[PDB]
């Protein structure tokens, strides 16, 4: 029976492949409500 | 299911047992039996 952890082996040489990744995954929703995290974009003037 | 199942066996000292695993070095997995770092495949053993 194992309580479901362990540890990577994590070493300076050892690791190629079985190496150790920082991976950040960023994730939105967009065009399908208000918005409140924009593009550097600059606004016109509004024409009707 | 499995394409190519080998099966491997010897006997060694208690001292030696994670000396089986991949990428560990001492004298026996320097000079005995070693296995690759991707090894897919899994480790017994007992006491006899």
């Amino acid at each position: 029976c194992y309580f479901p952890l362990r540890s990577y082996g994590f070493r300076p040489t050892y690791g190629v492949g079985h190496q150790p990744y920082r991976v950040v995954v960023l994730s939105f929703e967009l065009l399908h409500a208000p918005a409140t995290v924009c593009g550097p974009k600059k606004s016109t003037n509004l024409v009707k | 299911c499995f394409t190519n199942v080998y099966a491997d066996s010897f006997v060694i000292r208690g001292n030696e047992v994670s000396q089986i695993a991949p990428g560990q070095t001492g004298n026996i997995a320097d000079y005995n039996y070693k296995l690759p770092d991707d090894f897919t495949g899994c480790v017994i053993a007992w006491n006899s």
